[PDB]
């Protein structure tokens, strides 16, 4: 069960759950499979945190082993649209999605604790139809893998070549290790 | 025990039966009649076709196995073909290839299912191009057409009656009863 | 059903539940399996009891039969990086994830009741594919058990070769089998 | 549904749940199978209600039929550890986790109703594995099994011998045979 | 399917002729190998065997592989469909001279795939397996067809298919045939 | 299945053949022993067993594996695929120097598994029989391989894995074999 | 959906479920197959409204099918223990777990509606081990079934063997029949 | 989703749902098929409005395919027991046990639709056992069916021959066929 | 399954030797009691009974006991695996001077277990059928292993596993053996 | 499984013993009743029968008493195991002085039970027949055993259960046996 939690302003006393209670501070949870409806809530509290303070840093925590591409996009378009640096930091896992929305944070504000593993693999896909529709949809998958190779190049700046290379199979890679690669900037061990 | 004692008089009479989806049961059976009735005599071996479809890959057992063996193979088609059974119709001589009134022939692109990463469906993507390729190389020496008209027509699901299907050069003639057969 | 609780503070009459009571008391409640859900939600309130009093010591009551190893990592990376300490007091039983938690708390401030259990085991994985994913795989799960293996052996102190011996099979201790293990420092018997 | 009580205090109504009213009065309720989720809010209540009053009785019904081990013992354990007197009142039945609590309660605080029904027997457990797994398994549901006769004899005052031969099979216990044997102090009739 | 088959049966082993159709199984082995020790028995006269299998247990494949170089007559394999791992494995055991195949026949060389389940160092014995399962039919093709096994475990990587023309560049097949006529026999 | 399998017996008695396929169940137990006594009361010829299980129950291996020290005629054992705990059972029932193997064979020697549910005191009797169980089996193993049992159960303790090779050298296989014509019969 | 009902008091007006409006005028409902879960909501309903006046009579409205013995046996002992007197009406049908509580009301309080049916039958057991314990849960239902037997003779004044020749089988009996029997006092009709 | 309504009252706004509101005017509602939770609900609903007016008349509206009988007889034995009459009008569909409440209405104030259809037959049941068993319940559902076809017979005036050869079978009836028959009084077109 | 096995039957019944694998239910006493009678009317030759089976239905395990003492022939009975409570019953069916164990046999006495569910009258009835039952297995095992059936109840309130060894002292079993030769009829 | 009886009817049809185990259905009913008009057709010789069910269809049960009844030959009865309602109306069909039990038999006895559904008129007229069934299967263990109907109906209230020894009294078992050999033929 979600517990409560009162934050006794000034104005007077009010109640909110743990989830609400941190949204205040501009942080967002990802927690789960990416999919359409969990998505959908992350966007609106992106521009909602946007509106209150357009130019206070936004904490992004990405817990989850990837999911639905579409869904994961529609994250990485509206925090590179919004004005506002939304931070990220790696709390234990990111598979497929995780990664590309943590490697999509403002640069020098990706972070991730001391045990975290991060991996990346290409988009997996799965349908069923005639030929053509099969050379159609399979031209569909090819095109996103170029374009999810273009953002993590981007952002961690290594060669294209290099990213097509390690997305062929699964990669895990460690804390100290994305730092050399580039997908983050450091590693939170102390505070 | 039913198919095993009327197997008996089957053999004597020299008359396949290919009905139902067409899968691997399927071809091992029919196969397997085929090379007896070979070792038995080279006299000419009636196969009767009536599929909804199946799998494709059984079809090219039964395709070269008429090819395969000797005796020609007297092919009658009836009731409902489909591309598994359309792709064992071809494998007869044009002059052998008999059909009747009331059948019906489709002709439609293989179907398949991929999950995976985008590197292993782009490896099967090439596989079903191959393989659709081959079919239409496949119905265009037996129809007479070229392979480009076989491949616009294919797009859809293409129905052909009886009586399409001769204009179409798919079929030879359309019978009513053996008399009108007129072997080699 | 959760019953409700009624605090009475100078200010006036206000309704929490009894898990939300215990938390204004620097108390968390770790119980059922461990996942990603559940873990996410113990992060949130560590984080809120860390800014509410950065001096005072929380307790985090431990009754798990284990779970998510990266849920696990979440939990115990988040506690060793506050500031503040965080007492353990084992109830009931604790396995593989939930005695690192155990053993991951603040020295002198780890505790188990007298008919508790403490189980320590490898992690437990599965994964299909091809020889080439498995070989992948297997090289992470053994990874993270060495990392396991080590935090055991710095906070238990024990050399990470015996680790590692008691680790291969399941090995069940008592309160005082712990005590000598150094997974714990006190047994509490009575007030 | 639960129906809504109101307590009608000096300060004005307030509307609390009929389990919730009786907690006030420092009374808590045990039914259904016995699990860690259900089992931890008793010991929420347990806890709570020492800090307000440590020196008035608690009284704990007990109606279950059974279940696990684990999250009994945290039950027992904290009764005995904290300083208020728990006292056990049997209303309907008693199963073997049942009256391990039951028979904790405090000295001379035990009761039980005309017609209730008490039994106790072996723990029951299970698992599956190699011959080395249930070798280490057997030894462990072996000395949970001593730890709980030792537990009655304790509070019955009856040797271990007479315990161990009466919990080898299923042995039910009348109000006033539980009397004789220790189980139990007084048993209720009527006000 | 069991009176079935016994008629078909019956005339089939007059003419020492298998047919290898479906997956792989335990079952499909007890018959197929009972079938060749049958014919052994009979006479060292040819046998022909005709393969079309999407894959199976990679177990069964090894005892048809072993009981056909374990018998004395010569086996004619004569690929038809589709073949893949396990169905690739049968093909391997027929001596090159004696590997024939069919024009629209296909292939299929991918490494073995599994899953584990179960503690970290019971998947450490069973990674060393998989390894070594890998390396071992990697030098049953690189016989086979003379490529080195390392160029094998590279194009093996992922699913690797070959028609009938590339299999005879690859040194799979000898030769592609049409009619019973073109078969060459010792 | 029975008009193929029953035809193929008709010829699998003249040859003295016995091919143990699948998982050992209480049916291939039936199957099996039958077959043994029958080939027994023809004649005093050896048999010929091929072994290939992924494991199973173990009590039906006990049955074949006296069967086969019950019966005169000599057991010849080749084994293939993969020979499982309940199938390495069968395969020490045959005397040394009659324990052949193929090239790409593999032997898993792990010790018995099983669950229990009930009371304490059922899982105290149930865990004797489990020990006694594990005790029996690896003194089996010692007479077949020569090694002591301490030995085989410190190797025991998890999925002990054995190729062709390795078994030579364990001495539970005395010698492998690629072509009937390397068996030398007694 | 369950109506909500307003009280309209001089203290003010305030909103009460269908089922908690008349809990304030000492009446409870007894609905569906008795279980331990609906049958603690009784017990905690019957004590609390002791509280309020222990000499205000109670109404306990019975519509079900039967159910478990020892939770039945919880509301029995329950309302005896209690001092103030609970009348029983029956409204529906009464199964023999139904009339015992019937039966089991105050002397003068207990009614039926016209075309009510009260139903005893003997109780029904279910259990499935080794000869031994078959024998221990026989002789366990046995007691169980001369206890209820002894309950309804109390209550109804009829002679214990003419109880157990109707028990043995089911027997339907009316309004007017069970005046006649003893199981009731008097059946209403109109006001 | 049920809507909510405001009262708009002379001491303020009050929230009440769509049901609710219109039990303040002394309207009830039987929707789908009969058991004992639901007409349990209908039984709190009539006796709360029988003590705030004994003599305003109360709204029954009936669509219902029918279900228990026994349910279904509390509710009429209910309406006839309360001094306030209760008007039936039957809206939708009304089978057995649906139309033995509309004809169980007052005098005078039975209703139905243009369209409405009313359906009356034998009281569907079934059991299994042995034939003593058999024999008894066969005499129960034999009584039950006297009892109904008496029922009928009282408010319809409809001898009793004729209500047992009408209930042999299903029989439908319009609005005005209702009337001659005497199932209901007026066919209600428009206020 | 029958085809195969009716087969095999032409020369099961010349070596008179029956194969009872399996759980015991009323199928298998069917088909072990018509053997049992076919086989007396060929001839009063001793016949060879295995029995192997984890439990089972107790009334079908009533006619295979009664069975062997109604027809004439003497029955030989050789243990093999395990022999469970109801393959005990039909393993004492046989004289003391006439059973037989192997090496590795296991024997089980538990007593009779089942459940009901129903008014407590019908229970009642159930209660005395099970102990008259357990009263009634008690002197089967008390003739047969000359013990007093007060032991043979105290032993079997749990699990009661005896090896084949334990089974000598106990007097369940008279000679353990290895070989067909080392029995001696009667 | 139906090829082994198959084989073994050639053999049974000479010994004149028919089996009747397993649950009494309709499928029961065309292999027992086909056996027995089979048998009468060769010769008038006695036939046994051996029963062993935990009940069943009773209308089922009637065709067999019927056959009895009907056919030339007179019928052996032997019980074994257990006879339920369904079995003990097969066991009266034969006469008194045929009617043979094995020591461990079981005989119940209980008023027949059905289900019902519908309207009530429905249930009135099942009703008038479970009554016309019960009384009908009273006098019909009356006349076998001799006893009065009301004794019966009076017994049959619930569950009956009679030994091999308390069936004598009763008089539905004329004389208990263990060896074919005391059978006396009429």
């Amino acid at each position: 069960l979600v517990p409560m939690v009162v934050e006794q302003s000034a104005r007077g006393e009010r109640a909110y759950d743990i989830y609400s209670r941190l949204l205040k501070e501009r942080i967002i949870f990802l927690v789960g499979q990416v999919e359409d409806y969990m998505a959908n809530l992350v966007v609106a509290q992106l521009l909602f945190l946007e509106a209150e303070n357009p130019e206070k840093d936004i904490h992004l925590y990405i817990n989850s082993p990837g999911g639905s591409v579409t869904a994961g996009m529609s994250i990485y378009d509206t925090m590179q649209f919004i004005k506002p640096n939304v931070s990220t930091t790696c709390i234990g896992q990111a598979c497929s999605m995780g990664a590309l929305l943590l490697a999509g944070g403002a640069a020098g504000k990706r972070y991730c604790l001391p045990h975290s593993r991060m991996m990346i693999h290409q988009p997996l896909g799965g349908f069923q139809g005639q030929a053509s529709d099969i050379e159609i949809h399979a031209k569909e998958i090819l095109f996103i893998k170029e374009r999810l190779n273009q953002i993590l190049a981007h952002h961690t700046g290594q060669p294209l070549d290099v990213i097509a290379r390690d997305t062929d199979r699964d990669r895990f890679m460690s804390g100290d290790e994305a730092v050399k690669y580039g997908l983050i900037d450091k590693v939170m061990t102390q505070r | 025990a039913i198919g095993a004692k009327l197997m008996e008089y089957a053999l004597k009479v020299r008359k396949v039966f290919v009905t139902g989806g067409v899968d691997e049961k399927m071809a091992k059976d029919v196969v397997q009649q085929l090379h007896i009735l070979a070792s038995i005599s080279d006299d000419p071996i009636y196969m009767f076709v009536n599929s909804p479809g199946g799998h494709v890959e059984s079809g090219d057992m039964i395709f070269d196995a008429i090819r395969f063996i000797t005796p020609k193979v007297i092919m009658i088609g009836s009731g409902s073909v489909a591309s598994a059974g359309a792709l064992i119709y071809a494998a007869a001589d044009k002059e052998n290839r008999y059909s009747l009134p009331n059948t019906r022939f489709l002709l439609h692109q293989p179907s398949g299912g991929i999950q995976g990463p985008a590197s292993n469906i782009e490896i099967y993507r090439r596989e079903i191009v191959r393989m659709k390729e081959r079919l239409d190389r496949i119905f265009a020496e037996a129809t007479g057409q070229t392979p480009e008209k076989i491949s616009a027509d294919t797009e859809r699901d293409f129905w052909l009656n009886a009586e399409e299907a001769v204009q179409y050069g798919l079929v030879n003639k359309i019978i009513v009863s053996e008399r009108e057969i007129t072997l080699p």
